[PDB]
């Protein structure tokens, strides 16, 4: 492992996805810049180096990012605007192409919390209650769901197509459908009581009933969507906020999460709904961490001290 | 302690890719791959060995320039005869 | 896919169609092509003259792309466009 500098606090970090059929590992990522005056989506691309290929400014912290296809990169402002970054295959450009700036807003500007990535649509979620359902070459959405929840979301994952589960702050998460009637979940699944206050979700690559989540104490729960409405195994990790936790797409006994407190936890089950092998990619000394990529052998991390954490040998 | 501490960091520095002749396109990848990575792990170990000689440099200083008469030497001249 | 006859077909037919003109564009940072090591390994000249086609730093790039063409020439990448 091997981190770079680039003076940039970034929030968020995205491995490019790879051809269909290809043997390589991920060697192009992107990130995201906010807490500043002026931020920016770069893209780098591979002791490791690694360099930048093309950046471009956005108005706005980028709360979340994520790659729709080869080409499309959907980002969420801290402004309410849901700007797609199409990055450009000929030349190599970040331009825009499609953006929606009426996503999330107060009627004020509410923040955009968490962003889905399904070809060909979009699934976003604000701090305003608002689960709007855009899809490609599309000026409106397709479907908004306007939640009179008290609380805020703060992230958002799609188990089944098209049906997604976002997760409030008093650590609830709630499934709702973009094809049905109203403006009230199906299920609802909190834990113990609203203090605690979930900020990642994530789902299985093979299970789709079965999701992980991260609260504000960091502890991994492990919830099921057909077994009654609490969690099925709570585990603590951290000390800090549970900031970003996602599993691997090609083995799902390994899993990582980031936290708010400056580890860079990767567990190894090799099931979660039932010994974990616990290994920390990062010491102390460095500040919190933001997001976490991973691609089969590689990953992409950031880090609030102007650090970005790359390793392509993660099983070797 | 320092020295010593040094010295370790200094002795287990990255070592260089290993090269091989006539290689195929996935042996070319991960040369890059592996370059790629020596980039950041140079860097990572040249850092930390000159801030393990930094401390080693202070350390060095502050046992040798000592405050009031200097390394093993009795600032007070009115003990017993301990010539020993 | 099946073997490296249909990787080379793909780059003797980006190189052919990059050659067209003074500026070898069309294809220009629209490569990539990585798989494995062996099969990504060979597509290093394509880039290599996409590189000395587009940027130039003194005779490093003439010397990088005349390095690249004794390399296809040497039966190698075809002989249609070397």
């Amino acid at each position: 492992i091997y981190a770079k500098f680039v003076s940039q606090k970034i929030s968020k970090t995205r491995w490019r996805p790879l051809p269909p059929g290809s043997l390589q590992t991920a060697e192009t990522f992107a990130t995201g810049s906010w807490d500043n005056e002026e931020n920016y989506i770069s893209l780098w691309s591979i002791e490791g180096d690694h360099q930048l290929l093309c950046d471009i400014r956005h108005h706005g912290d980028v709360m979340d990012l994520q790659f729709f296809d080869q080409e499309r990169i959907v980002a969420a402002s801290s402004t309410g605007c849901v700007t797609v970054f199409l990055h450009h295959p000929n030349n190599q450009t970040l331009s825009v192409n499609q953006q929606w700036t009426t996503a999330h807003y107060h009627t004020s500007s509410a923040p955009c919390t968490g962003v889905v990535c399904n070809n060909p649509e979009i699934v976003t979620v604000g701090e305003d209650g608002r689960i709007n359902l855009f899809r490609a070459d599309h000026k409106e959405a397709v479907r908004t769901i306007d939640n009179a929840d008290s609380s805020t979301l703060h992230a958002v994952t799609f188990l089944r197509t098209p049906e997604i589960l976002t997760v409030n702050s008093i650590g609830q998460l709630k499934i709702w459908d973009f094809r049905q009637q109203g403006n009230e979940p199906s299920q609802i699944l909190s834990l113990t009581g609203d203090r605690v206050p979930l900020h990642c979700v994530d789902r299985h690559p093979n299970q789709q009933h079965v999701v992980a989540t991260g609260g504000q104490d960091g502890m991994l729960s492990i919830w099921d969507v057909r077994q009654g409405t609490m969690p099925v195994s709570l585990l603590k990790a951290h000390e800090a906020e549970m900031w970003e936790v996602h599993f691997h797409p090609s083995n799902p006994e390994h899993l990582f999460t980031c936290s708010e407190d400056g580890s860079l936890w990767h567990w190894d089950a090799s099931s979660w709904l039932s010994r974990i092998e616990i290994t920390s990619l990062l010491p102390s000394r460095s500040l919190s961490v933001n997001t976490l990529d991973v691609l089969g052998p590689c990953l992409v991390c950031g880090t609030d001290a102007e650090a970005i954490y790359v390793t392509r040998h993660l099983f070797s | 302690e320092t020295f010593n501490e040094w010295f370790k960091h200094m002795n287990s520095v990255p070592q260089k890719p290993a090269l091989i002749p006539q290689p195929t396109f996935t042996e070319k990848v991960a040369h890059e791959h592996k370059e790629k990575k020596y980039e950041m792990d140079f860097g990572i170990w040249k850092g930390h060995l000159d801030a393990l000689t930094a401390d080693v440099k202070e350390k060095m200083y502050n046992v040798l320039l000592f405050v009031d008469g200097g390394w093993m030497v009795d600032v007070r001249e009115d003990a017993k005869e301990d010539h020993e | 896919a099946k073997d490296a006859a249909f990787a080379t077909l793909v780059s003797d037919r980006f190189l052919r169609d990059y050659c067209e003109r003074g500026c070898f564009s069309d294809l220009d940072l629209i490569d990539n092509l990585g798989p494995a090591m062996m099969l990504s390994d060979r597509l290093t000249f394509l880039g290599k003259y996409r590189e000395f086609h587009r940027m130039y730093g003194e005779k490093r790039f003439a010397d990088a792309a005349s390095l690249l063409l004794s390399l296809m020439t040497s039966r190698i990448a075809p002989r249609s466009f070397w």
